[PDB]
């Protein structure tokens, strides 16, 4: 960091760029081990108001595949509208 | 139309350097496989309707860039591979006739998960 | 008249109604029924300003809990419940959301009781909590400042 300017020098030439900018290991930038301790958020359906689980029943609002066709004029359609080509990036398009 | 686009950006799918024709020309073959289908197929109605309607504008419209969201199917020299692909449909349910009922209801409840 | 607060029109469970709303109702049972409220056994007890409504059903609902029998689970449960919530409402020991609670618990023990002092229970609550709402807000409101 330790290392004296000419090793720096030499360092920064022989890669072509500056790197006590930014290094591979870490500093005392990091955030220390001992952070305060946390107040994590309650559910958005915490509240001891109206939060009756007749409303929200995902495993039981869940319903066996609908029957369509079964064994026992015409337009022609697709699963999905055909894809769309994207653009070109606007950033950098040709690497 | 226009200059001829070096690649298509896909190895091993080259560009043709006449597409608008070859598409034409295929459109035609597929349309000429179709006649021996019997008219009550539904295969023959649903490509009878998109084939000679996709073969309307490029029969019109000369351009191929143009060409390219007259289809929303990618660049036309993958286009006519898809069309190839189709006619290589054509040859193959010829044979395979599915207009019969099932061969064969299904056994039972072999189906009706779960269990 | 303006020192009476409400009044309970005809029985404890009847639901208790103020001078907003007593103010030209005929005691019988269709305007009783109308008026959220019932004639029952025509018993009319009348309170002022000066007594505390909260305390007024507390006596109330604390009877309340010391006459159910207990045989179903909503009104040997929902009754002791109320009990010690309203306790806290007293004092005013709760959060706004907590009125609506005693709204709900009160719809779950109404009519769910294998007799009628159950929801014979709720129709006090019940009239208390849609009449006098802001009371209850603000009692609660200075239980927070008075214990801050
Ligand atoms: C080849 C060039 C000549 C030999 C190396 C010279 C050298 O390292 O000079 C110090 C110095 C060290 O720079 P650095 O590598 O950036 O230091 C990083 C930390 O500051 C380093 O901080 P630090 O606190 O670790 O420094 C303490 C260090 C200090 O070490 C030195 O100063 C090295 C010289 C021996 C002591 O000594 C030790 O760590 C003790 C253990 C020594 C191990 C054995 C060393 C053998 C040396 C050669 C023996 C004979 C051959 O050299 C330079 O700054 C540039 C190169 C030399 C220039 C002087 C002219 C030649
Ligand atoms: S509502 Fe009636 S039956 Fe149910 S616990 Fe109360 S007194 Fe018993």
């Amino acid at each position: 960091a330790s290392a004296t300017r000419v090793i720096q020098l030499l360092r920064n030439w022989a890669s072509g760029r500056d790197l006590q900018a930014k290094l591979q290991l870490r500093y005392q930038e990091i955030s220390k081990r001992t952070q305060p301790p946390p107040k994590l958020p309650v559910g958005p359906s915490h509240k001891l108001s109206n939060n009756y689980y007749c409303t929200r029943d995902g495993r039981r609002e869940a319903m066996p595949p609908s029957i369509v066709m079964s064994s026992q004029e015409k337009k022609a359609v697709t699963p999905a509208p055909p894809i769309k080509r994207w653009e070109l990036s606007k950033d950098q398009p040709y690497l | 139309a226009g200059l001829l686009k070096k690649t298509t950006g896909l190895v091993g799918l080259a560009v043709c350097e006449t597409p608008h024709e070859r598409l034409k020309i295929l459109y035609t073959k597929i349309l000429d496989v179709l006649g021996q289908i019997p008219k009550n197929a539904a295969y023959r109605k649903y490509t009878e309707q998109i084939t000679n309607e996709k073969l309307g504008m490029v029969k019109a419209e000369p351009d191929v860039k143009k060409l390219e969201e007259q289809l929303q199917g990618g660049q036309i020299e993958e286009v006519i591979l898809q069309a190839e692909n189709e006619l290589s449909l054509a040859r193959k349910m010829l044979r395979w006739k599915p207009w019969e009922p099932l061969v064969e209801e299904p056994p039972a409840n072999q189906w009706k998960w779960p269990i | 008249w303006d020192n009476l607060l409400a009044v309970i029109p005809g029985g404890s469970s009847t639901p208790l109604i103020p001078k907003s709303v007593c103010e030209t109702v005929l005691m019988d049972f269709d305007a009783l029924v109308q008026a959220q409220t019932g004639l029952g056994t025509a018993a009319v007890i009348v309170m002022d300003r000066s007594t505390d409504i909260v305390k007024a059903i507390a006596r109330l609902i604390e009877f309340y809990k010391h006459e159910s029998c207990g045989q179903c689970t909503p009104c040997r449960e929902g009754v002791d419940w109320m009990n010690k919530v309203m306790a806290r409402f007293v004092k005013g020991d709760a959060r706004p959301a907590e009125i609506d609670s005693l709204w709900e618990i009160s719809k779950q023990i109404e009519g769910h009781t294998i007799c009628a002092l159950g929801d014979g229970a709720a129709w006090p609550v019940q009239g208390l909590i849609r009449h006098f709402r802001p009371e209850l807000e603000e009692r609660m409101q200075q239980f927070a400042l008075q214990h801050q």
